[PDB]
């Protein structure tokens, strides 16, 4: 029974840095991954290993983990980051646990 | 560089010359074994060896003490054997003795 | 194009678990002695320590002691290596002895200040002295204190123990809290142990008191030594010594608490009576309890009174450090090095084994090759389970490290 | 170009069964294991189970009964998920994604097969 609690709604104006935090018991040692899926599309991995960025991705995404929280930060929100963001971590005891997903509302 | 002839801890052994023990003359980087068939054997310094009266090197169905003359040893006390030095393995144990039958070992490496 | 070193994680997929007799594994690569080394690999940031000595390699002159942290990167040809960027040397080598753990942006290494010498050798000569040295995992110019720190704690909450000190190479980080392996010099009078716990059965030459007397350095030693974990709450410097429970009660030997498959796994060297390798996962860390692997195969060299493969309660103080990791959980396959000799520190072999079986082995060197301190660490690099081990191969004496790829095919 | 492609939309009555294929193209099926995830309509991702391409051993799955069944044919290099006695809750888009970096992340995802448990 592992959980990745993630806040439902995050609101941010264009150009402002948006922070999404995943809360899990001892998330410092559990490697994390971050997935975004715009509506009607397959999820895409954006941030994993809490710091690394997969190949061929914009550099505006950056992640960090400390204590019971892992956070992905965007250096200014453009028109494409309007999506639902999902984070996950691997747990030996139970499973490949998944987060609850966050809603990123961006004004315009 | 080869395993030397093992020295049995039996009184019947004739390699123990009387009055002077048995001189081994090993070399650094050599292997040696001592087998027990009621004796406790220790390694000591010069003066104790000259007197030889009362951790043990041996406690005595096959009990063998293998010793290698290289510093890497399982002896946590870190007792080493240096070249051009000398050590004395003796036992002061009767049936239940150092001078009685020259129960001496000279570790001339 | 460069694989990233990560803690050994994820489901195994391909893996070998059936015995194979072929040679499939591959070790992949004066007057001064180097002993008491230290290797700790966590999340791609290793640490190497040693005790450089002149002449004698057990009682020689302590020339220097070096503690440094580097990063575990690929060689550029997919073979793991060990690269270093930070080094540091204490002023007086003699004081600092028997020294690590990972927390983000730092690397805390708890040490012991010992002007007299090794606290095991003459315990009363030692006064309780603990110093933690941290090195920034990444060098930073104009850092100040952040790059290098030297803190001696004012107090330690020992409990029944009158003095405790760091005793193992590598530690764990259960969240923000730090953990360092430690031994306890609990007074021989204070210690209690039921004789019936010691299994005198199946051996006729044994005596009940052997388990208790083996605990100390000798039968007349002042202090029993019990291995344990020394904690530090990094956020808050009170250190409370956590000690292993009563099961498989053995001498405090150097100890490597490490996280494999995201769970703590503890090793303890077989200095006491059980010559057989004791290993297993840790159920709880703040209170200490380790489920010891029922490994009825592999042992360590020992003197005539407790030689290799001994299972009899006898008063013995000898052994070598031969640790192991956990390649997989369901198969419980463990990778480690154990020396092939009953009473000599010769013939080390890298062994990938199980509870009651060995999968496959490789001779690290010749049978006559001398090696006593063997540290092994297994990390995962892009879906293939790797293992790095540092060993004093001897015919200059210096521990050297080499990496081995674990095969996932029994063919 | 590496992708996991599945079949099209399937409409299945309650109590029936549907076979959802998971093809693999552009990458070796042997190296990386496959992972099963369903997305309920209007909810988040959920990890169904993990299957082993080489060993083919009992494929691990998240805590529930044995309704879901995993199997594969290495000759055709596809992974199958049998859903016997489909329930209205057991509806949504089912993707198959590979465990590219073990317990790190899922590298390549599936386009999904919208399985619909429709009474009428
Ligand atoms: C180590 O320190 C941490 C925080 O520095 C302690 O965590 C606190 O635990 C209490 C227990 O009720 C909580 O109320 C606090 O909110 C926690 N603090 C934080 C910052 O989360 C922890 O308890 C300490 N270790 C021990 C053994 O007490
Ligand atoms: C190492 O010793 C093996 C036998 O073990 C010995 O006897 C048993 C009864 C226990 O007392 C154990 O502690 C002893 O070490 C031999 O079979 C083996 O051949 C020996 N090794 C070599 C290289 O000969
Ligand atoms: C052996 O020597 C001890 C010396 O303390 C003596 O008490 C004992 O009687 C001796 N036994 C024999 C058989 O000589
Ligand atoms: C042995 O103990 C004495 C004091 O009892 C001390 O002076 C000496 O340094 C100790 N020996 C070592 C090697 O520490
Ligand atoms: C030690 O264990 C034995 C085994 O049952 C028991 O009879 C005895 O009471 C125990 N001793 C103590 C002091 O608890
Ligand atoms: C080893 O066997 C003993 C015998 O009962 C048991 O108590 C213990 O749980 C076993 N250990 C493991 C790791 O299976
Ligand atoms: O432990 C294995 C050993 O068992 C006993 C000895 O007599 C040998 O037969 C064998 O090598």
């Amino acid at each position: 029974s592992y959980e990745l609690t993630q806040p439902p709604s995050v609101s941010v104006s264009p150009g402002q840095t948006a922070r999404i935090t995943c809360s899990g018991d001892k998330l410092g040692d559990k490697y994390a991954a971050w997935y975004q899926q715009k509506p009607g599309q397959s999820p895409v991995l954006v941030i994993y290993q809490n710091t690394k960025r997969p190949s061929g991705i914009p550099e505006r995404f950056s992640g960090s983990s400390s204590g019971n929280t892992a956070t992905l930060t965007i250096s200014g929100t453009q028109a494409m980051d309007e999506a639902d963001y999902f984070c996950q971590a691997w747990d030996s005891r139970t499973n490949w646990v998944f987060g609850g997903g966050t809603k990123l509302t961006v004004l315009g | 560089s080869i395993v030397l002839e093992p020295i049995y801890w039996n009184s019947s052994n004739s390699k123990f010359l009387p009055g002077q023990g048995l001189v081994l003359y090993p070399q650094i980087g050599d292997k040696l074994d001592i087998i027990c068939p009621y004796y406790k054997v220790y390694m000591v310094d010069k003066d104790q060896a000259d007197r030889c009266t009362i951790t043990p090197l041996l406690n005595c169905q096959d009990i063998k003490f293998t010793i290698k003359f290289q510093e890497f040893s399982p002896n946590l006390w870190g007792l080493e054997f240096q070249k051009n030095k000398d050590y004395y393995i003796i036992s002061t144990s009767n049936g239940s003795v150092c001078q009685t039958r020259a129960m001496k070992i000279l570790m001339k490496v | 194009i460069s694989q990233g070193v990560s803690d050994l994680v994820g489901l195994p997929n391909q893996i070998c678990l059936q015995k194979t007799t072929s040679t499939i594994l591959k070790p992949r690569l004066e007057g001064v002695c180097i002993t008491d080394p230290l290797l700790a690999v966590d999340n791609g940031f290793f640490a190497y320590s040693h005790l450089e000595k002149i002449g004698s390699c057990t009682r020689g002159i302590a020339k220097q002691r070096i503690i440094g942290v580097g990063e575990v990167l690929d060689r550029g040809d997919k073979v793991p290596s060990m690269f270093m960027t930070n080094v540091w040397t204490p002023p007086n080598p003699s004081t600092i002895h028997h020294c690590s753990t990972y927390h983000e942006d730092f690397y805390y290494t708890l040490c012991a200040v010992s002007h007299v010498g090794d606290p095991i050798l003459n315990s009363t000569s030692w006064t309780e002295s603990l110093s933690l040295i941290r090195l920034a995992v990444r060098p930073k110019s104009d850092s100040g204190d952040y790059n290098q720190k030297y803190i001696a704690i004012t107090k330690v909450e020992r409990g029944k123990y009158d003095k405790v000190m760091p005793y193992g190479p590598s530690g764990i980080k259960q969240g923000d809290t730090l953990y360092f392996p430690a031994v306890g010099f609990l007074p021989r009078t204070e210690f209690q142990y039921n004789d019936s716990n010691c299994p005198i059965i199946h051996c006729k030459y044994s005596k009940a008191e052997n388990c208790r007397l083996s605990m100390g350095v000798n039968s007349k030693s002042h202090y029993i030594l019990r291995s344990g974990l020394l904690k530090y709450n990094l956020s808050l410097i009170i250190l409370q010594f956590i000690e292993i429970a009563d099961n498989r009660l053995t001498i405090g030997s150097p100890s490597k608490i490490y996280n494999s498959l995201g769970q703590p796994v503890f090793y303890q060297a077989s200095y006491s009576w059980d010559t057989m390798i004791k290993l297993g996962d840790v159920d709880t860390v703040d209170p200490l309890r380790v489920q010891w692997r029922n490994n009825s195969v592999i042992s360590r060299p020992g003197q005539s009174q407790c030689p290799r493969f001994n299972v009899c309660p006898e008063v013995c103080w000898e052994g070598t450090y031969n640790d192991a990791f956990l390649i997989d959980r369901l198969n419980w396959v463990s990778a480690g090095v154990y020396l092939n000799s009953n009473q000599t520190a010769e013939n080390p072999v890298f062994a990938v084994f199980k509870d009651n079986e060995i999968l496959y082995q490789v001779p690290l060197a010749e049978d006559d090759t001398n090696a006593q301190k063997t540290i092994t660490d297994c990390f995962l690099l892009e879906n293939v389970i790797w293992c790095i081990s540092l060993v004093e191969i001897y015919d200059v004496i210096r521990p050297k490290l080499f990496a081995v790829k674990i095969p996932a095919q029994c063919s | 170009q590496v992708q996991l492609v599945q079949s099209g939309s399937e409409l299945k009555k309650p109590g029936a069964s549907v076979k959802v294929s998971c093809k693999a193209s552009g990458y070796t099926f042997t190296s990386y294991a496959v992972n099963w995830v369903r997305q309920a309509p209007g909810q988040g991702l959920e990890w169904v189970g993990w299957m082993s391409t080489n060993t083919g051993d009992p494929i691990y799955a998240q805590g529930f009964t044995g309704r879901f069944v995993f199997s594969l044919d290495t000759s055709v290099s596809t992974a199958y998920l049998q859903i016997s006695s489909l329930k209205a809750e057991d509806s949504g888009v089912y993707y198959c994604a590979r465990e590219g970096l073990r317990g790190r992340a899922f590298d390549i995802w599936g386009q999904g097969t919208m399985v619909t448990v429709s009474s009428a």
